[PDB]
């Protein structure tokens, strides 16, 4: 029942596909007039793509296109555009098998096919691959955590994985294995295997890789990469103010690594994470300076070289959060951080 | 190394006043794009030098 | 890089080879002497003869991923030693057969021979359709002449003591339906194989010996049930002999026709997929570790594609970050046990219940054919009724 | 950092396509502002087969030993103003390879 | 077996002229022309 680790049988979602579009193609020119593989592509370009992310979802306020144009559609008016378009779906229509004949001439009547074209592929590899798929999502949807890495290991061993759900179960299942592995590992691994600095989008028919779940390095961000700093983030937290250390230094310096080229260069989290990474740099060094006038009785210890460090960075992080701001930023609720920012300044004096 | 051009084995020679001995020789495919024939060899050599009238102090 | 006649030869001869790495790991799972081996040589040999006749410029020979199968299961039936459904399964379960992939041979080079219409279309295209299965055994009898050549072909009591054992091991039923059979199945003689089916349409004939032997057995059951006037087989018991079998462990079997339902065909066993019995889900991920490695082994890629690879799986690392299971006539017995109590319109039903139960199981090892199974069933229902 | 208050003062570089427009025949109506917003400075890395690969710090010994410049990757955020404000274009634009001092806050070490 | 090192991580290895010059084992481009059992004579000063 899941999602299948590989390209897709191309044989005959092929020339389904031919068919569909040069329908597409000849019934919207048409429509397009009486208003007054190429056609594939040529179906693309007459609108555009969804950029990165999943669904052209922005907004619902601004524009008010008034849409009435009456409904326009007298049966009669539709069977004049498609009474043209079905004969000229024929000629390819002979050239084609079959099966993909009545499968035209099923999603030309507006039916939509039950039968899955991952429901019959009858390939040794593939097959088992299904089963495997399938095995680890019903193991993963009842925690069984030494059934679910074993099915996982084996899944990626066989020729048939594009990180796909690797990346998406190969983090579930590391969080979930109490035993051995941080997510982050095989997330910092994950980075380092598709960075995809390289800025490609549109042009062919993605129909191997789609999901903005694996792609990037270019300008659509990776989620596997915004989730290895999240998760990076949450592994500083966990008993750190409760040499060896390092980490929110670690996390300081490969994100400058960065500072925008796809990442930086981009937008948000990028930033704001960044920023959240900082501000916890600055809570940590008020609590190792805090309780009781930062330990306790004073100070006296020499100026307090202490709060100057910690100003400096309060200051800094200011920066990082109205950058984030600015740019057009999507996610920062900033009268809560201010707020906090303010308050926790209180505890410095 | 050898050129199918000249179908010949050609060899560098060494031209110094004095004898050497190979410290290191390194193999470099380094910034090519592929470049697998190896075309590219650092050779280090060491040439001793005792104390001898002449040299300064 | 071959095409043409001798691209042929050699995709003829790497069709030599792999059918000989098949016929010796037969040996050794079932040691069956020079017999076995020798037998089977010259069947292909005897195949051999009639390639070269046609030859000129005679591409119709590259054998089919069943053809290999179909010339040990010819030469088998010559030997005798077993069946078709039995060692299918088996050859699917333990990978018996290098039949799933080709790469094997001592090719290397005979994969670089390059494919010439050929040798890269051999090893491991696709799983059997239907008869399919034969829709080759009759045409290779036909290229071999095969029936005046071997004795007694599709035949084996074998098969049926297999089919009794298989479930329902009713003791009894075993010469009800060798009765049967000795009624008008072929007027009480042992089904031979089916003919050289010559013709190219392969009509379908239901010649095929077992076909019909399943076909007597599930009829057997169905009257002798039906009809058991003194009632020595209780209303209850049939159905307790249905709720003791839907599924179990399998001391390998079992797991096995687990192995081959996933070749996720008509969804019969395809929900079995999702269901998956806990374990039968853990012995699943077993089997997958073992013998799934027999996998694969990209090549050059700077060692940089394969090296990443590597250290991949040495991040998942894992394989670890009563003996328990049972064997065959264990689980045999102890379900024999379990009908261990046998000393109207419901029993129509359940004896229908059963039957759609055994019709899943023999035609699941089977091309099945939803209906030419039945196609089969109404066939002999037709021959009986000449009393 | 110095340069980027170096990249703050050369400011812009104006050019009019000659707006034709058909004040429209002197004032033009053509402006185009270019500028340098930012400029950044990476850590010397190079991958091979281009992009497709993984990434690696790359260390001054590579550099003597490979008798080669220890560069890094210089980039600078081009600014492509249109009509003094009517469409405003961001690219961020590799300058090929700067290189870096050993031990600064651009090396490695 | 001829034998060159890795400059980077220590993997001994044996290059032929049907691979790429890059250590198969970390990847780097550099290798050391490793020594070997070659007899070489010494006056003693
Ligand atoms: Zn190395």
């Amino acid at each position: 029942m899941f999602e299948v680790p590989i390209t897709l049988t191309n044989r005959k979602f092929a020339q389904r596909r031919k068919l569909k579009y040069q329908y597409i193609n000849y019934i919207s020119r048409r429509f397009d007039r009486i208003s007054k593989s190429d056609e594939e592509r040529k179906f693309w370009k007459k609108y555009e793509k969804p950029e990165k992310s999943f669904e052209i979802w922005r907004t619902v306020s601004s524009q008010n296109k008034q849409p009435i144009n009456k409904q326009k559609m007298t049966y009669h008016n539709f069977k004049k555009i498609e009474k043209i378009p079905l004969r000229k779906m024929e000629i390819p229509l002979l050239h084609c098998t079959k099966e993909n004949k009545l499968y035209f001439q099923s999603i030309s009547r507006g039916l939509e096919p039950l039968k899955t074209s991952t429901s019959e592929v009858r390939n040794y590899r593939t097959r088992h691959i299904v089963t495997l798929t399938d095995l680890l999502h019903l193991n993963v949807s009842r925690h069984n955590w030494s059934l679910a890495y074993k099915i996982f290991a084996t899944l990626i061993r066989i020729p048939g994985v594009q990180i796909k759900s690797l990346w998406g179960i190969g983090v579930e299942i590391l969080d979930n294995l109490s035993n051995s592995s941080s997510g982050l590992d095989f997330l910092q691994w994950m980075c380092q295997i598709y960075s995809s600095k390289s800025r490609f989008v549109q042009n062919i028919n993605y129909r191997s890789i789609v999901p903005p779940f694996q792609t990037g390095s270019r300008t659509h961000t990776a989620k596997f990469a915004i989730t290895y700093l999240w998760s990076s983030l949450i592994n500083c937290q966990k008993s750190m103010e409760p040499t060896e250390n390092d980490l929110l230094q670690e996390l300081i310096d490969k994100i400058s690594e960065w500072v925008l080229t796809p990442p930086f260069m981009e937008d948000a989290e990028v930033w704001f994470i960044y920023a959240s990474c900082h501000l916890l740099k600055a809570d940590t060094l008020s609590r190792q300076f805090v309780n009781d006038n930062k330990n306790n009785d004073l100070i006296g210890l020499d100026r307090d070289i202490k709060i100057n460090q910690v100003i400096k960075h309060i200051h800094y992080v200011r920066t990082f959060l109205k950058i984030c701001l600015d740019k057009g930023g999507f996610a920062v609720p900033s009268r809560l951080i201010e707020n906090q920012l303010k308050s926790f300044e209180s505890r410095l004096y | 190394y050898f050129d199918d051009t000249l179908n010949k084995t050609k060899i560098k020679t060494y031209h110094s006043s004095e004898p050497a001995y190979i410290e290191e020789v390194n193999l470099i495919g380094d910034e090519s794009n592929k470049f697998q024939e190896l075309q590219t060899v650092s050779i280090k050599y060491r040439i001793r030098r005792t104390p001898q009238i002449g040299d300064k102090f | 890089k071959l095409i043409g006649h001798e691209a042929k030869l050699l995709f003829l001869k790497s069709f030599q080879f792999i059918l000989k790495r098949q016929i010796r790991w037969l040996i050794t799972e079932m040691r069956f002497p020079k017999e076995f081996e020798h037998v089977a040589k010259i069947i292909w040999l005897k195949i051999l003869k009639t390639i070269n006749d046609q030859p000129q410029e005679e591409l119709k020979l590259q054998l089919h991923m069943t053809s290999t199968i179909s010339i040990l299961y010819l030469a088998s039936t010559h030997l005798s030693l077993p069946v078709y459904t039995c060692d299918y399964i088996k050859w699917i379960c333990t990978a018996k057969m290098p039949y799933f992939q080709a790469s094997e041979i001592l090719p290397k080079s005979w994969r670089i021979q390059l494919p010439n219409y050929y040798v890269s279309i051999l090893e491991g295209s696709i799983s059997p359709f239907n008869g399919q299965l034969y829709n080759k055994i009759a045409l290779t009898c036909g290229m071999i002449h095969f029936k005046e050549f071997f004795n007694s072909e599709i035949s084996c009591q074998g098969l049926l003591l297999k089919l009794v054992m298989q479930c329902a091991l009713p003791p009894e039923f075993y010469f009800y339906t060798k009765q049967v059979i000795e009624f008008e199945e072929t007027d009480i003689r042992n089904l031979t194989l089916w003919e050289r089916t010559d013709e190219r349409h392969t009509g379908r004939v239901s010649n095929h010996a077992e076909l019909r032997v399943l076909s007597y057995f599930m009829l057997t059951i169905n009257w002798m049930l039906s009809f058991d006037r003194d009632r020595q087989y209780p209303l209850k018991w049939i159905l307790s002999l249905t709720e003791s079998l839907t599924q179990r462990t399998t001391t390998s079997e079992s797991i096995g026709r687990n192995i081959v339902k996933v070749v996720y065909p008509d969804k019969p066993t395809s929900s079995d997929y999702f269901q998956w019995s806990e374990e039968e889900t853990l012995e699943f991920l077993k089997w997958m570790e073992k013998q799934f490695l027999p996998t694969q082994t990209s090549m050059e890629m700077t060692i940089d594609q394969k090296i990443a690879r590597r250290k991949l799986y040495k991040i998942f690392p894992l394989d670890r970050e009563d003996t328990h299971q049972l064997t065959f006539i264990e689980d045999l017995q102890e379900r024999y046990a379990k009908q261990t109590p046998f000393f109207p319109p419901a029993r129509k039903e359940a004896i229908g219940r059963l039957l759609t139960h055994i019709a899943s199981q023999l035609l699941v090892d089977f091309a099945i054919s939803k209906e030419q199974l039945k196609d089969c069933i109404s066939r002999i229902k037709n021959a009986c009724l000449h009393r | 950092g110095l340069l980027n208050l170096g990249v703050k003062d050369i400011g812009e570089k104006v050019i009019f396509d000659g707006k034709p427009l058909n004040s429209n025949s002197g004032y033009l109506g053509n402006k185009l502002s270019v500028s340098v917003e930012q400029v950044s400075i990476a850590k010397p890395m190079s991958n091979d087969g281009v992009s497709s690969a993984v990434e690696r710090k790359v260390y001054p010994s590579e550099s003597r030993q490979r008798l080669t410049s220890y560069r890094g990757k210089l980039l600078l955020k081009l600014k492509w103003s249109v009509n003094n404000g009517e469409e405003n274009l961001f690219e961020v634009r590799d300058c090929g390879g700067l290189p870096v001092m050993l031990q600064s806050n651009r090396c490695h070490l | 077996t001829l034998k060159y090192i890795c400059a980077e991580c220590s993997s001994k290895l044996s290059l032929s002229r049907t691979d790429a010059v890059r250590c198969k084992d970390c990847g780097h481009r550099i290798l050391l022309k490793a020594r070997t059992k070659r007899l070489v004579q010494f006056e003693a000063r």
